[PDB]
């Protein structure tokens, strides 16, 4: 209909930026012209017109969507075309740890040095278009979703304005996603108001321009889902490795089915869907009473499916706050405040999360329940032999699916429950396209194909590394095949990994003066592409499997030796793509390989949170007096220390492991006396002389004999046999 | 007649979580009232006066300085240090209910609590080694108290309800409180005396009221409760331990109560509910509510 | 109803290794109090040692095992009369380890000689020093005054057997020798009397 112009217009009214670098609207509009299907009037109209000079010179009929189009554009944004996409961390945190110039290159790392896009560069991506919208692509209802993910895809990193003076940090993509939001939202406004002549009160008077700004239109919405960590954890050890990989991503996937039903009742795309983080989803919907009639049944009946399946072992709370154009474009300084709102109503929420009817039926059991099942416990539920729970078996037979397959499948028949009377399951391209047929409205989404042409598919991020799964037979073996080691001892290392302060860089890294939606939504997609895409791409000859991979938790177990490398290569890349900023504190820890899953993780998790303790960015490898910062595990460490013993040991002839014991016992021994013995073990040990007195020096001081000790125990694991 | 009792525990304790491996440093007004019931059962105590006029509260921690009560659920303008900080000392309270305590003091706080340290120890079963078979090995979560630090509750009652209570915990010393108990776990010694600082505090009108023991209301007050109410919804279940229930451990019925803290803007007179079904004898399950009133 | 405290110390005449990481270390370190450090035994370990004894000398499902040390089978469930409580390193014990500055718990290095290659493989096992004394508490619970003097009976022959068996570690190879030492048996609760009853 109308809307669906609009929204193609909209998240198209830009198209005339790329084929002008290789004006923004005069060129645009000849460009979907050249396309049969894009050349609607609904949406030529809506490109050209965008901008304020071409609408004032306009010959519409006062109710095209181009005036939507142009105050959706003007909310959204509050002249080198070479110009490079700035990075969203040259602005987050900018007062403390300063604004840098790091710039995207033509998944990408902002590499800092000083380039241009070249107009070949444009006009490559411009065929590319081109190619996509004349054969590929296609105007429908059910079609828009393809062109959301084809501009993700290709205008992720474009800049929105070519101007140099104003910084490059929200690109073309996201620009366009967040006017195609403003825009369906405006339209739904106004289609409540009965607005039938949209150029009365949009554009025609500016004055009253500026009071649709000041006009509260919007609904910055938050649904966040609580009991995640809990759910994800409520697991015995008999398969958690399992569950631990499933639950995590059911949790994911759900997640997502839950904001695609919301955007499935207000007949909005997934532009309006602002960011998802971890178990948070905040959007941006129109302010109509349709739209909070919409909320007010959703929040209510998904409460009810949550409270019918996990009872209150998992719930959802959706909270909304209403705004204006102003609020938005951050004018009078509160957007930060209309967020704050938000999240202070979805805590209200979160203390006050069931009804008196529902704390009745809670406390209105029938019967025992007699049997339970183990991982969660509950015998209302019916368990079956295996003393599984039908959610339960339905994540463990997941696991190894979505270890696999990559097209995941909400039908109305599949392995695990999810929320509309509908179950999530795991199948390949061809298992995806026999459920479509065979159940209509059936929603696929696709796991790490940013690949467009598939009308009923939606792109979904998840990192699914797993290198016993390269081979049939390490499949086969799991987790023992990491310690199938012919030298070394066969441990296996499991890393668990938080950022720092991620709460505080969203409330507060962004600057006032550059807080946006877009910004915002820009740092959200970069951050979860980092720990779902990119996370893969830095572990890709490791033996590592990732158990799971959330917003800003990550946790992986592998091979001890290739878990503690690849956390310091992801440390290392984090700072790369982050430009400083953004730091992230872990724990390594190292146990046998038949160790209870359960029982590493619990660990490993209080490492993690040692190292958080106090200074932050700090790795707790191994025991917990082994807390140390990044660079001195990478550098003071393995470079400094341990390279050089593993060189000594291996060139010298009459040197062996006994000498690597007899150090690390007199280093350990701590007796103040043992510096000297030390000191006529190395004099006897006819080793090198720079290297014998480097580790007296070390030996001789604090904070360097630990991590000496380190090093030793380090080698000995490596060299074992 | 409130009775604050103190309990320092010799020995590591269990009080676990649905898990086994799980282990809590407190634990709830249900658990406490079961352990009750066993011992007066044990001792051929009459039940009346421990259902009717006996009102406890959720073991809570005390360390060396103060004693702990669990964090009033209520709406604070650093939230992370506040949500991960979950008890607060009885001066602070006060501090904590005006909005006097910011994110630093939550924080500090929360690092003042030093009730103790929480283990795994790792276990086996040899039973199936002499039938030909192999060890189980399992773990047992334990909560070792520091010397000083222990948990108490209090209890308000009748005196000849008060009375009956020091006999239980005479007894309980010895027979032990929360999981594992004649396995290791659970032993301690307790002193039982009014407490001057409790009965003043115990003794405020406020706008706001906080539960301090896991209660539930009667489906009647309920309605009148809830309104304008934070609080948090904690799955209290578990099997049944005696020897005339059933000839095998049959599951309690599932029940949902208001966890310590919840503040309520209208108070509720909490009630034991039987959550005992197909059974020989009932197994009654303390809701009934502990009520510090308290002004935001 | 009534309890009967027994309270005793655990001489270890053999360095005991109860047992439940760092490379060229302990690789079995003795459980120990996770604030003190100071090593002690589960009330697990001891129970379990005495109802295995108890159950070799009866014949566990007799009856009288199940009865003293509890039972959960389906139409027999019974509480365990005896409460083995953990036995902590007794103050007396840590003082005269304090003197003479000798460590708690001693490193004892052993080997495995095998019988293909002739190799050794050694670890490093942590044993209770000889000499420490655990301070060991025990609550008897008197569900039948009839059965008082049968389970008594018992749980001499157990204490004795104890005394001849090892405590848990591997006592085959000499890690668990024990004596127990009754220096009290109350009636913390009820009127019964336990002044006939002896432990040893
Ligand atoms: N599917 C997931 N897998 C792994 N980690 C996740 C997942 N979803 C969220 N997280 C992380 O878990 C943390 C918060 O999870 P959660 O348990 O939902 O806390 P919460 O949102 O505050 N709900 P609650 O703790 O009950 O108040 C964040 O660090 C998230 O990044
Ligand atoms: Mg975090």
């Amino acid at each position: 209909n109308k809307k669906l112009e609009l929204m193609y217009g909209s998240l198209l009214h830009d198209i005339g930026k790329i084929v002008y670098r290789s004006t923004h609207s005069k060129i645009g509009s000849q460009f979907l012209n050249k396309f049969k299907p894009f050349q609607l009037s609904g949406i030529v109209d809506s490109v050209s017109y965008h901008h304020y000079k071409e609408l004032a010179s306009s010959s519409l009929l006062d109710d095209s969507v181009a005036y939507i189009t142009y105050i959706a554009d003007n909310i959204a944004s509050g002249f080198d075309k070479r110009a490079p996409l700035a990075s969203i961390f040259n602005v987050v945190n900018s007062e403390t740890k300063g604004l840098a110039n790091y710039t995207y290159s033509f998944y990408r790392y902002p590499t800092d040095a000083k380039k241009e896009y070249t107009s070949s560069q444009y006009a490559a991506l411009v065929n590319k278009m081109t190619d996509d919208l004349s054969n590929k692509l296609k105007v429908g209802p059910d079609s828009f979703s393809s062109l959301l993910q084809w501009t993700e895809s290709l205008w992720s990193y474009i800049p929105s304005s070519t101007d140099t003076n104003q910084v490059m940090d929200v690109s073309l993509y996201d620009h366009s996603k967040i006017t195609c939001a403003i825009a369906s939202c405006i339209y739904d406004y106004l289609t409540e108001m009965n607005c039938v002549n949209y150029r009365k009160e949009l554009f025609s008077p500016y004055e009253k321009t500026k009071q649709f700004y000041q006009e509260d239109v919007f609904l910055l919405v938050s649904l966040d889902m609580s009991g995640i960590q809990d759910f994800i954890y409520n697991i015995s050890g008999s398969k958690a490795l399992k569950s631990l990989r499933s639950r995590s991503f059911y949790l994911e996937t759900m997640l997502e089915s839950l904001v695609d039903d919301l955007l499935s009742d207000l007949e909005l795309s997934r532009a309006n869907l602002l960011y998802t983080g971890g178990g948070h989803a905040y959007l941006l919907l129109p302010n109509t009473e349709r739209a909070r009639d919409v909320l007010a049944s959703f929040e209510g009946e998904m409460k009810e499916w949550f409270i019918k399946i996990f009872k209150t072992d998992l719930s959802v709370a959706i909270a909304y706050k209403a705004c204006t154009g102003e609020d938005l474009m951050n004018s009078n300084g509160t957007y930060s405040d209309l967020w704050q709102t938000v999240s202070r109503k979805l805590s209200d929420k979160k203390a006050h999360k069931y009804s008196l009817n529902e704390i009745k039926l809670f406390n209105s059991t029938i019967h025992a329940g007699t049997q339970e099942c183990k991982e969660c416990l509950r015998s209302d539920i019916d368990i079956s032999e295996d003393s599984l729970c039908k959610i339960c078996e339905g994540i463990i037979a997941i696991s190894n699916d979505l270890r696999d397959y990559s097209f995941f499948v909400v039908s109305p028949e599949g392995k695990v429950p999810l929320p509309r009377n509908r179950y999530l399951s795991v199948e390949n391209q061809d298992g995806a396209e026999r459920k479509i047929k065979m159940n209509k409205e059936t929603r696929i989404y696709s796991k790490n194909q940013p690949f467009v042409g598939k009308q009923l598919v939606t792109n979904l991020w998840m990192c699914d590394y797993d290198f016993s799964t390269l081979n049939p037979e390490t499949k086969k073996q799991g987790i023992a095949s990491y310690v199938n080691r012919e030298v070394g001892i066969p441990r296996l290392g499991v890393l668990r990994a938080d950022i720092d302060n991620l709460g505080t860089t969203f409330i507060k890294g962004i600057p006032e003066q550059y807080r946006s939606i877009s910004r915002t939504a820009t740092l959200s997609r970069q951050l979860s592409m980092f720990f779902k895409f990119e996370l893969s791409n830095i572990l890709k000859g490791a033996r590592i499997s990732v158990i799971y991979s959330g917003g800003d938790d990550l946790f992986l177990i592998g091979a001890w030796d290739d878990v503690i490398s690849k956390a310091l290569v992801l440390r290392k890349a984090f700072t790369r793509f982050s430009a400083g900023k953004l730091t992230f504190s872990a724990g390594i820890g190292m146990y046998p390989v038949k160790y209870p899953i359960s029982k590493m993780a619990s660990e490993t998790g209080v490492l993690e949170d040692l190292a958080k303790r106090g200074e932050k960015n700090q790795v707790a490898l191994w025991n917990d007096s082994k807390v140390f910062g990044w660079s001195q595990l990478e550098e003071q460490i393995l470079k400094e220390k341990m390279i050089p013993l593993q060189e000594a040991l291996t060139n010298s002839q009459e040197h062996g492991k006994s000498f690597l014991y007899k150090m690390l016992e007199l280093l350990r021994n701590e007796d103040q006396i043992n510096i000297a013995r030390l000191a006529y073990l190395l004099a006897r040990s006819s080793l090198s002389e720079e290297l014998t007195q480097s580790i007296f020096a070390w030996s001789q001081n604090k904070q360097q004999k630990v991590e000496l000790i380190t090093a030793i125990e380090y080698l000995v694991y490596q060299i074992r046999e | 007649v409130v009775k604050l009792v103190k309990l320092t525990f010799k020995s590591p304790v269990h009080f676990g979580m649905k898990r086994l491996s799980d282990s809590n440093h407190t634990i709830a007004a249900d658990t406490l009232f079961s352990a009750l019931i066993i011992e007066a059962l044990q001792q051929q105590l009459e039940l009346s006066h421990l259902l009717n006029n006996l009102v406890i509260t959720d073991l809570f921690p005390y360390n060396k300085t103060s004693y702990f009560l669990p964090k009033p659920l209520i709406r604070i303008e650093g939230y992370k240090a506040f949500k991960k900080l979950t008890y607060i000392p009885v001066e602070n309270y006060s501090e904590y209910l005006r909005g006097e305590i910011d994110s630093l003091e939550a924080s500090k706080i929360a690092e003042s609590l030093n009730l103790g340290k929480a283990s795994l120890s790792t276990k086996v079963s040899l039973q199936a080694v002499d039938h030909n078979g192999e060890s189980e090995p399992y773990s047992v979560g334990n909560f070792t108290f520091y010397p000083e630090s222990g948990l108490y509750f209090l209890a308000k009652g009748n005196a000849d309800t008060i009375g009956q209570l020091e006999i239980l915990m005479h007894a309980l010393q010895y027979s032990g409180i929360g999981g594992k108990r004649s396995a290791g776990y659970g032993q301690f010694r307790c002193t039982i005396e009014d407490s001057g600082k409790f009965d003043s505090l115990l003794s405020q009108t406020g706008n706001i009221a906080i539960l301090l023991s896991s209660a539930m209301a009667s489906d009647e007050e309920l309605v009148d409760c809830l309104e304008d109410a934070r609080y948090l919804l904690k799955k209290r279940t578990g099997f049944v331990q005696s020897k005339t229930y059933a000839d095998q451990l049959v599951k309690k019925k599932d029940f949902y109560a208001f966890s310590a803290g919840s503040t309520f803007y209208q108070k509720f007179n909490g009630k034991i509910f039987d959550v005992s079904d197909n059974g020989r004898h009932s197994v009654y399950r303390y809701a009934k509510a502990f009520w510090l009133e308290g002004k935001i | 109803y009534s309890k009967i405290r027994i309270v005793g110390k655990i001489d270890v005449l053999t360095g005991l290794h109860i047992g439940g990481s760092m490379i060229g270390a302990i690789a079995s370190p003795v459980v120990r109090d996770p604030y003190s450090r100071l090593p002690i035994i589960p009330g697990s370990s001891i129970k379990g040692k005495m109802r295995s004894l108890l159950a070799k000398h009866i014949g566990q499902d007799a009856p009288e095992i199940l009865r003293l040390f509890g039972s959960s089978q389906k139409g027999a469930i019974q509480s365990s009369r005896l409460q083995i409580s953990d036995a902590f390193f007794s103050k007396a014990s840590q003082e005269e380890f304090d003197k003479k500055d000798l460590a708690y718990t001693e490193t004892k290095f052993e080997n495995t000689i095998s019988r293909l290659t002739a190799v050794a493989n050694p670890r490093q096992i942590e044993r209770v020093t000889r000499g420490a004394s655990f301070d060991f508490h025990i609550i008897y619970n008197v569900e039948n005054i009839n059965e008082v003097m049968a389970d008594f009976e018992n749980i001499k022959t157990a204490i004795h057997l104890l005394e001849n068996d090892y405590l848990g570690g591997g006592g085959t190879r000499g890690n668990g020798r024990i004596r127990f030492v009754i220096d009290s048996i109350d009636t913390v609760v009820g009127d019964f009397d336990s002044s006939n009853l002896s432990i040893k």
